RNA sequence: GGCGAUACCAGCGAAACACGCCCUUGGCAGCGUC
């Protein structure tokens, strides 16, 4: 098999900005080389055929070329709309082969997130469970530290988290973190937070309930 | 004007099999290469296999030789993949794409469907529990309030959330699936909403899962 | 640079293979040799 090892893996790039991604074949492909772009929850579309050639509809902006083995894809300026997972492929042998993909997000300035904590409903405690989940709402950038602290204990290894796709007009994230417990654990702790560590913030946000109170 | 259709897929257990269709529209499958590309959940790109115009010659992945086969049927416009010996690393979304004409596009797959999703795996179906989220401020707060419904324990994906029957979508925030250590996913739908709305209006989260028949519908009221 | 024997890329047909047409010319690149 033809190897395509594409790079680099991600990258947060600004809007105005000159984007190159780079796909190497591990042995010779002519100019049979494919890109496309794929927005997520979408089907990919072609963008650059055997090499070179633009595709009928894409936009100037796109380009590729060939040296040797190496192929480069080039964005001259990124646009809002430019978010993507882009991925080349080979056309030359069968099998074909696509790149591992370059994960392209908008880079903008940093927001801190809007937190939130709700305790778990009553018809869910009857079952005999407790999820207590926090979100952290529209943020930049994604990193970011949620812990959780039952009556002032650190917690660990009985929660888990989500991170939204970068939201398509405000470039931010979304997180949730969620906290099981069974309904015994639950009901011998009164105070339920979580604390949230993030670039935005001077110093950690904590949000709290005291349980039944 | 050119469309082309996955159908077929579903949940099968390892060692099964399944025949997946992809029917074109608006142009005719004879004289195009036609082929297979999958993507597992959040995971690249992987070429499956292909059929050739004219000779009908067929093409496999290594990481499928032997227990898939691709054909066609020119007469109903259609092409098709066999997949048996199923693994769980098969799962993935099923993609049927068109191989452009050559002097207009080279040899880029021009045309992709929407995909179709297939799940390999021993676990069994099983609807989801939902579970309201309740305001996190008083309506007379003046602010904003953040509410929502936990989707928790079902399988396989995936589930659709829907507020108020499609009628609320701004700022709508409905989270990616995680597997707990059951095996089992679980995410949460929330939204944020004027706090002076609460009460005046009504909040409710339309949960369907289709696998295992099962559709749900919670208000969300201040607790 | 010269010469020699080569090895691969390529035009068209709805077309990577197979099938049909066209072609005996172009093109990189190494080898051998002076
Ligand atoms: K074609
Ligand atoms: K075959």
């Amino acid at each position: 098999d033809i190897q395509m090892t594409q790079s680099p893996s991600s990258l947060s790039a600004s809007v105005g900005d000159r984007v190159t991604i780079t796909c190497r074949a591990s042995q010779s492909v002519s100019s049979a080389v494919a890109w496309y772009q794929q927005k997520p929850g979408k089907a990919p579309k072609l963008l650059i055929y055997s090499a070179s050639s633009l595709y009928s509809g894409v936009p100037s902006r796109f380009s590729g070329s060939r040296s040797g083995t190496d192929f480069t894809l080039t964005i001259s300026s990124l646009q809002p709309e430019d978010f993507a997972t882009y991925y080349c492929q080979q056309s030359y042998s069968f099998p074909n082969t696509f790149g591992q993909g370059t994960k392209v997000e908008i880079k903008r300035t940093v927001a801190a997130p809007s937190v939130f904590i709700f305790p778990p409903s009553d018809e869910q405690l009857k079952s005999g469970t407790a999820s207590v989940v926090c979100l952290l709402n529209n943020f930049y950038p994604r990193e970011a530290k949620v812990q959780w602290k039952v009556d002032n204990a650190l917690q660990s290894g009985n929660s888990q988290e989500s991170v939204t796709e970068q939201d398509s007009k405000d470039s931010t994230y979304s997180l949730s973190s969620t906290l099981t417990l069974s309904k015994a654990d639950y009901e011998k702790h009164k105070v339920y937070a979580c604390e949230v560590t993030h670039q935005g913030l001077s110093s950690p946000v904590t949000k709290s309930f005291n349980r039944g109170e | 004007e050119v469309q082309l259709v996955e159908s077929g897929g579903g949940l099968v257990q390892p060692g099964g099999s399944l025949r997946l269709s992809c029917a074109a529209s608006g142009f005719y499958i004879s004289y195009s290469s036609i082929h297979w590309v999958r993507q597992a959940p959040g995971k690249g790109l992987e070429w499956v296999a292909s059929i050739s115009p004219y000779s009908g010659s067929t093409y496999y992945a290594d990481s499928v030789k032997g227990r898939f086969t691709i054909s066609a049927d020119t007469s109903k416009n259609t092409a098709y993949l066999q997949m048996n010996s199923l693994r769980a690393e098969d799962t993935a979304v099923y993609y049927c794409a068109r191989q452009g004409y050559r002097r207009r596009s080279g040899r880029g797959f021009d045309y992709w469907g929407q995909g179709t999703l297939v799940t390999v795996s021993s676990a069994s179906t099983k609807g989801p529990s939902v579970f309201p989220l309740a305001p996190s401020s008083k309506s007379t707060s003046g602010g904003t309030a953040a509410l929502g419904c936990l989707v928790k324990d079902y399988f396989p994906e995936p589930v659709t959330v829907s507020w108020n029957s499609g009628a609320l979508t701004s700022g709508v925030h409905t989270f990616p699936a995680v597997l707990q250590s059951s095996g089992l996913y679980s995410l949460s739908s929330v939204v944020t909403v004027p706090s002076s709305s609460l009460g005046t209006q009504t909040y409710i989260c339309n949960v369907n899962h289709k696998p295992s028949n099962t559709k749900v519908d919670k208000k969300v009221e201040p607790k």
